[PDB]
C-alpha cells in the first residue's frame, strides 16, 4: 500500500514548488525590457519584519499545512506541524532533465523534479514520492419567469402534472426568434397562469409549484 | 509572473443529438455549396478568354498574384462575390478585379489586380465600389498599395453609375493622392491597356513598372482619338513601353514580361524603409482546445432557433481562455477580455435582444476598451431592441444611442462578424457597415434587413388598413395573401449573404472554420496603424 | 443630440411603434403614452425642454 | 566600450576602536527595538478581532496582501507606524489601512488595503491622509491602484478632522476620478461592508470584485436608513452582491470567497494591456564592496558628533563605484555620479554646515542632472545655514534660494533619506516634505525640527528679555531653569523619528542596512513614468 510522506519529503515538495514559482518569475524576466531590476528575486523581503507563506500540501488523502519563512540569507525556515526545518536549495539541469538540490537541517540530497498539473514527482535513490497540490474551489465548479414581452405559443404541462429539469414547460416567440420555457424546478404543477395565445410580460411568472 | 492557472469555456456538445447531426447537415450544406460557387468564380471570364490571354504571353491575374506575394504566404483576398448576380445577363466574375491583403518582401500589402479576362478589364459600377473599399482599408490601415492595372476603361451604358458622384470613378485618384501624401506608398504595374481613365492609376503612383510591348498608357487611344480629333494612330507607338520610358517619362522602371515586372515590384517594395511596429502587448500564441466543425454542429442553419455565443468565442480564441466581464447584468450581450493570436481582443457578442442593461454594459465595455487600447470584435446574432411600453418608459431609446455613439467614436480597431441575423437599429449598436469597422465578415446562415418581413408585411398592412379608415373597407384574406407573398419574397431574397456581398455590404462570406485564421489575419494588418486617443461625444445619462 | 425639444401632445419618440410591437411582440398601445412628451420629459428624460406648440 | 578600470570609495573600518563599538551598540539597539514595534504592529487589533474576523470566514488583511501579488516577490510597505502614539487613548495600528508598492501579474501596483480588524475599518484622520498619500504616490510615478474595501466609513467625533477641507475623505474620490482620465487603471476588491463613504470607492472604479454574500455597497445602511428615513432593511439584501451583480449594475465580477477574489484580481491586472518601457540607459548591476553593519558603526547615534557621508555611499552604491564633482569646490556638499541596481543616480550629501560655496555647487549639480534625465537621491544630514554677518554680505540667502528654487522645479524623479538632523531652512534646500520627492525614508537616529531645542529656548529667552525691556526686569535664574526645560522636552519629543512618521511625514523608518534595497524598489516604481522636459524659474544671479 501507499505509504505516508515524510516531514522531509514535504519540505522537498513545498521547495520544488517556491523554486519553480521563481523559475516562471526569472523566465518572465528575461523577456523584460527593465531588467536586473529589483522585485524579479522571489526573496519575499518585507520591511521591516519577515514574511510566512502559509500552503497547503495533500499527501495522499490527508493535508498538510506548511508554514514557510522566508529569511534574509535566501534559505527556508519550513514548520510542519510543529516541527521547524532548515530547508535551502536550488535547480539545476542536466541534459534535459530538471533536479531539485536540497539541504535540510544540514542533510544534503539530490531528486529529480517533475511538476505535472498538480502532482509534484520527486524520484530520488530511495523511493518515489507524489504530493499533490490541492486545486482551488473556484477552478473546478465548471420559479420560472417569462424573458421578454412577448406572445404565448404552447403550453406543454397542466394543473397536476409532474416534470423534470430540463424539460420544456411552455414556448414564446418574441419579434424575430423562439424562446422555450424550460423547468429548473422540482415538483408539481399546480398552476398555468397564462391561457395559450396570452401576451406574458418580462420577469413574470408563468407556472407556479406548492 | 503569469504562471498561475485559469479556467476555460466551453463544452464537448452531445456528437449524437438530432439537433447537433441536422445543424451538422445543414451547414455542411452551406459551405459545400460556398466552396464550389467560389471555385466557378476562380477560372474568370472562361476558358477561351483565358487561351486568348495566355496567347498574347501574359499571366492570369491569379498567377500575377502568386507570383508576387512572399512564397507560401496566406493571402486574405477580399469580396470574392462582387457583382454575383448583380447585373442582369452580365457575367461579371469577382467583380472584375481582385483585391486582397498579402504580403511582399516581409510588408503587408493591398494588392489590387485587374481581372482582363472579364470584360476586357471593364470597370463596372461594383468594380469602382470593390476598389474604393481596398483603397479605404489601405489608408485606415496604413498598407502599401500595389495596382497590377490591366484595365479596358468604363464600361458605356453604365456610365452614369460609373462617372460623376463623389464615390464614383475619380475617387479613385483622390485616394492616390492623399494616400501617397500620407506616406503610404503606392507602386503601379502597368501589364495591360490603360486607357483614358486607367491611365491615371500609373501616373499617380510614385514609382511604375511598365512590360515592354505589353504596356500601355494613353488619355486617349486610337478609336478615341479617331472620334475626337480625327487621328489614326498605332497603339504600341501611341503609348508603348519605349516612348514612356526613354522620351515622356511616364514610368520609373521597364520590364521585359511579366516575371520581371513582379520581381521588381519585390525589390521596390524592399526598398520602401518600412518596419512594423506594436503598440500592444504580445503573449505567446496558442490553439484553442475544441475543434470548428463543431461551429457546424452548434450554429445550424435556422436563424429562430437560438444558441449560446460562449460557444463560438471557445472555438476562436486562445486556449478558449475568456475572462468575461459583467457576466449576470445585462446577460443578452457577453462581453470580456480574450486574446488571438497572442493579441489582446475585447468581445462583444449578442445572445438575444438587447435591453436597456445590455446596452449600459456594451458603453461600459467599450469606455474600457478605448480607454486600455485594445482591438474590438462584435459577434452581430441580432433580432431586435425590445420593443415594449414598460421598456419606452425606461428609456431604451435613450440606451441603444449610448451603445451607438460609444462604438461611432471609438478609434481602436474594431471587426465585426456576423454569425446570425442583423436587423434594425441594432445592427447600428453593433458596429454594422456604417460604423466604419476594419472589417467586416459573414458566415454563409447570415440574414440583414431592416426588420424580417413577416414584421414589414404586418405593419404595412396595419398601416394601409389604419390609412384606408379614412373612408374604411376591407379586403381581408385578399389583402392577407397578396402582402404576404411579395413581401416575405422580397425580403428573404435580399436579406441573403450572397446578396448583400454581390454588393460590397461586407468584406466576405467565410466558411465557420477558417473564421480564426481569418480574425487573426484581419488584426494583424490593423495593427499597422498607432491607435489614436479616443474623444467622445456627450453621453446623455 | 446634445439638446432637445419635443412639442406637448405632438411629438413622439419610441424605438417600435404601435403596429410594430404588435407585429413584432404582439401588444395594443395608444401612441401618445406610449412615447408623448410628458413620458419623455418627466420620466424616461429623452428630451430636455418641452414646448407648448410649434412656434413655443 | 565600458572596459577600462576606474577607483571605488569607502575604507574599513576600525572594528576595535572604543567609537565604533559605542556606535555598533547604539545603532544596534535602535534597530532592534524598530523591529520589536513594528512585529507588535503587524498583529492589528488584537486576536480577539482577529478570531471574530475570521470566524466570518475572510482572510487578515496580511494575509490578502501575500495572496495577491506574485509568489516570492518583494513588498515596499509604506508608513507602517502612522498612528503610533498619535490619539491619547485609542490605539490604532499602521493606521487602520495598509498601503504598499507590490508586483501584481509582472506589472508593480499600489495596494490599499482597508485593515478592517482596527476599528471595525473606521477611517480616523491619520488613515485618511495615510490613503491619499498613497494615492498621489499611484499618481505620481503612475502606478495601477487596487484597493481591498472592507471599511467601516467616516469615525464620528472626529469627523471635523475627516470631512470637510480639501485635503480630507472627499479627495479620495477626487483622485480617483483624475487618475482614471489619465488611464491609470482603479480596481476595487469589496470584501467588507461599505458604508457611505466608502460605497464611493467600488463606484468610482473601473473594475470592482465583489464576494458572494460577504461584501456590501450602499449609500446608507440599516441604521443610517433608521436614523434619516425610517426603515428597517436586512443588510445583504439592501446591499448584498446578488442585488448589484445582477440588478443595480454596481459590481463586474462575483466572486465565491477571497480566495477566488485575489485570483480574480490578478487577472483583470493581467488583461490591462500594460507594457513598462524605460527611458534610462541600463548597466549589469553589481553589490557594492563593503557590508552594510558597517553602517551602523559609522553612524551611531550621536548627532553632535559628524562623519563621513563618503562612507554611506560607499555602501549603497553599484560596486562603491562614484564619480564625484567638484570636489574641492564646498566641500560641506558632496555631489556626484553613481548607479543603484543599473540605474543611474545623481546623488546629493550633506557633509556639514551649508555654506554659499555648497548651495552654487548644488545648483550646479541639480541643473546637470536635470538635463541629462537623471534621477536625485538627497542625503539629508543638516545642522544649518551658517549664521554670519560676513556670510548675509555676501549673498547666502541669495544662494540657498538658488538651491531652493532648482530642487523645487527639477522634473526627475528624486529621493530623500534623512541619515541625520535636518533643521532649518536647510531642510528646503535639500528637498525635503514640502518638495514632492517621490519617497522619502529616515534611519532611526534621525532629528527634524525647525532649530533644535537650545536655539528656540535661548531666542525665546533673549527676544522676551528684549521686550521686556520696554520696562525691564529679570528673572534670571528662573527664567533660564523654567525656559530651558520645556523647551529642551518639547523639541526633542517632537523631533522625534517616531513622532514624524506617526504622521504621514515621511514614508517610513528604515534600518540601514535595507537602506539599499529600499532604495531600489522605489527608483524601479519611479521609473514607470517618462521624465518630462524642466523648466527653471529665473536664478537670481
Ligand atoms: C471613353 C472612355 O473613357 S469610356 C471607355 C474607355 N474607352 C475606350 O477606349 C473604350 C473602348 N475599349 C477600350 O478601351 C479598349 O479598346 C479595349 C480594352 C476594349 C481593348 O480590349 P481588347 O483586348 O481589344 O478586347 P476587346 O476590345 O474586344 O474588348 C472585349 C469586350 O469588352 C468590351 N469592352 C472593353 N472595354 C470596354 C469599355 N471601355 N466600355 C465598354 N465595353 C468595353 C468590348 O465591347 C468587348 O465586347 P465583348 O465582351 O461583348 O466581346
Ligand atoms: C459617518 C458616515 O460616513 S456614516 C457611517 C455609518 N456607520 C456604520 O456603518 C458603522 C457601523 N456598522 C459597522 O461598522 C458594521 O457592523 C461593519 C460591518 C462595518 C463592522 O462590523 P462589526 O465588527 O460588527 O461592527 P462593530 O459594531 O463590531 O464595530 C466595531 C467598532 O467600530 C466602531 N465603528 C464602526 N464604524 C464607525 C463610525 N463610522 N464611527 C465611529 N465608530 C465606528 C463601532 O462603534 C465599534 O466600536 P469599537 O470602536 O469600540 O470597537
Ligand atoms: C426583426 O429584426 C424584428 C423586428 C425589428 C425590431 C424593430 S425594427 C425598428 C426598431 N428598432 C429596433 O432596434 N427594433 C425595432
Ligand atoms: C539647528 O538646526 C541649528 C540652528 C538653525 C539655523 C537657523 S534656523 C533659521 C535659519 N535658516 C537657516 O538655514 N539657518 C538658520
Amino acid at each position: 500500500s501507499r505509504k505516508a510522506a515524510a516531514k522531509e519529503s514535504l519540505c522537498q515538495a513545498a521547495l520544488g514548488l517556491i523554486l519553480k514559482e521563481k523559475a516562471m518569475t526569472d523566465t518572465f524576466t528575461l523577456q523584460a525590457h527593465d531588467q536586473f531590476s529589483p522585485f524579479s528575486s522571489s526573496s519575499g523581503r518585507r520591511l521591516n519584519i519577515s514574511y510566512t507563506r502559509n500552503m497547503t500540501l495533500k499527501d495522499g488523502k490527508n493535508n498538510v499545512a506548511i508554514a514557510v519563512t522566508y529569511n534574509h540569507d535566501g534559505s527556508y525556515s519550513m514548520q510542519i506541524e510543529d516541527k521547524t526545518f532548515q530547508v535551502l536549495g536550488n535547480l539545476y539541469s542536466e541534459g534535459d532533465c530538471t533536479y531539485l538540490k536540497c539541504s535540510v537541517n544540514g542533510v544534503a540530497s539530490k531528486a529529480k523534479l517533475i511538476i505535472l498539473e498538480n502532482t509534484i514527482y520527486l524520484f530520488s535513490k530511495e523511493g518515489s514520492i507524489e504530493i499533490d497540490i490541492p486545486v482551488p474551489k473556484y477552478l473546478s465548479s465548471v420559479g420560472p419567469l417569462a424573458p421578454m414581452t412577448g406572445t404565448i405559443e404552447k403550453v406543454f404541462v397542466k394543473a397536476g402534472d409532474k416534470v423534470k429539469a430540463g424539460d420544456s414547460l411552455m414556448v414564446m416567440i418574441a419579434m424575430k426568434m423562439e424562446h422555450t420555457i424550460k423547468s429548473p424546478k422540482d415538483g408539481t404543477v399546480k398552476k398555468v397562469f397564462y391561457r395559450e395565445g396570452a401576451q406574458a410580460n418580462r420577469h413574470t411568472p408563468l407556472v407556479e409549484f406548492e | 509572473y503569469h504562471g498561475d492557472s485559469v479556467a476555460s469555456l466551453g463544452t464537448q456538445p452531445d456528437l449524437g443529438s438530432a439537433l447537433y447531426q441536422e445543424n451538422y447537415k445543414q451547414m455542411k450544406a452551406l459551405v459545400n455549396q460556398l466552396h464550389e460557387r467560389v471555385e466557378h468564380i476562380k477560372l474568370g471570364g472562361g476558358e477561351k478568354a483565358r487561351a486568348l490571354h495566355i496567347s498574347r504571353g501574359k499571366l492570369l491575374p491569379r498567377e500575377r498574384i502568386d507570383n508576387l506575394i512572399d512564397p507560401g504566404s496566406p493571402f486574405l483576398e477580399l469580396s470574392q462575390f462582387a457583382g454575383y448576380q448583380l447585373y442582369d445577363n452580365e457575367e461579371v466574375p469577382g467583380g472584375g478585379i481582385i483585391t486582397g491583403i498579402g504580403r511582399v518582401s516581409g510588408v503587408e500589402c493591398m494588392i489590387i489586380a485587374n481581372d482582363a479576362t472579364v470584360k476586357g478589364g471593364a470597370y463596372y459600377p461594383v468594380t469602382v465600389k470593390k476598389q474604393l473599399r481596398a483603397q479605404e482599408i489601405a489608408m485606415q490601415n496604413r498598407l502599401p498599395c500595389i495596382y497590377l492595372v490591366d484595365s479596358g476603361g468604363a464600361y458605356l451604358p453604365r456610365q452614369a453609375d460609373v462617372f460623376p458622384d463623389r464615390d464614383h470613378f475619380g475617387r479613385t485618384f483622390y485616394n492616390q493622392a492623399i494616400m501617397s501624401s500620407k506616406n503610404i506608398a503606392q507602386i503601379a504595374v502597368v501589364m495591360g491597356s490603360c486607357t483614358a481613365g486607367g491611365a491615371y492609376v500609373p501616373a499617380m503612383a510614385d514609382e511604375n513598372i511598365i512590360v515592354r510591348k505589353q504596356g500601355t498608357i494613353f488619355l486617349a487611344g486610337p478609336p478615341l482619338v479617331k472620334a475626337a480629333t480625327g487621328e489614326e494612330v498605332s497603339a504600341e507607338d501611341l503609348g508603348g513601353a519605349d516612348l514612356h520610358c526613354r522620351k515622356s517619362g511616364v514610368s520609373d522602371h521597364w520590364a521585359l514580361d511579366d516575371h520581371h515586372a513582379l520581381h521588381l515590384t519585390r525589390k521596390v517594395v524592399r526598398n520602401l524603409n518600412y518596419q512594423k511596429k506594436l503598440d500592444v502587448t504580445i503573449e505567446p500564441s496558442e490553439e484553442p482546445l475544441f475543434p470548428a466543425d463543431e461551429l457546424y454542429g452548434i450554429v445550424g442553419a435556422n436563424l429562430k432557433r437560438s444558441f449560446d455565443v460562449r460557444e463560438v468565442i471557445a472555438r476562436i480564441v486562445d486556449g478558449s481562455r475568456f475572462t468575461e466581464f459583467k457576466a449576470f447584468y445585462g446577460d443578452t450581450l457577453v462581453t470580456g477580455f480574450a486574446r488571438i493570436f497572442g493579441y489582446p481582443v475585447g468581445i462583444v457578442g449578442n445572445n438575444g435582444v438587447l435591453f436597456s442593461e445590455s446596452a449600459k454594459k456594451g458603453t461600459h465595455f467599450v469606455q474600457l476598451c478605448c480607454q486600455r487600447n485594445i482591438p474590438l470584435l462584435f459577434l452581430q446574432n441580432i433580432t431586435g431592441f425590445m420593443v415594449g411600453r414598460e421598456y419606452e418608459a425606461e428609456g431604451i431609446a435613450k440606451d441603444g444611442a449610448k451603445m451607438v455613439a460609444a462604438v461611432a467614436c471609438a478609434q481602436v480597431p474594431k471587426i465585426t462578424l456576423i454569425i446570425g441575423g442583423s436587423y434594425g437599429a441594432g445592427n447600428y449598436g453593433m458596429c454594422g457597415r456604417a460604423y466604419s469597422p476594419r472589417f467586416l465578415y459573414i458566415w454563409p446562415n447570415a440574414r440583414i434587413s431592416v426588420m424580417g418581413g413577416e414584421q414589414a408585411a404586418n405593419v404595412l398592412a396595419t398601416i394601409t388598413k389604419d390609412q384606408r379608415a379614412r373612408e374604411g373597407k376591407q379586403f381581408s384574406s385578399a389583402d392577407e395573401a397578396a402582402l404576404k407573398e411579395p413581401i416575405i419574397k422580397k425580403f428573404e431574397e435580399e436579406g441573403n449573404p450572397y446578396y448583400s456581398s454581390a454588393r460590397v455590404w461586407d468584406d466576405g462570406i467565410i466558411d465557420p472554420a477558417d473564421t480564426r485564421l481569418v480574425l487573426g489575419l484581419s488584426f494583424s494588418a490593423a495593427l499597422n496603424a498607432p491607435i489614436e486617443k479616443t474623444d467622445f461625444g456627450i453621453f446623455r445619462m
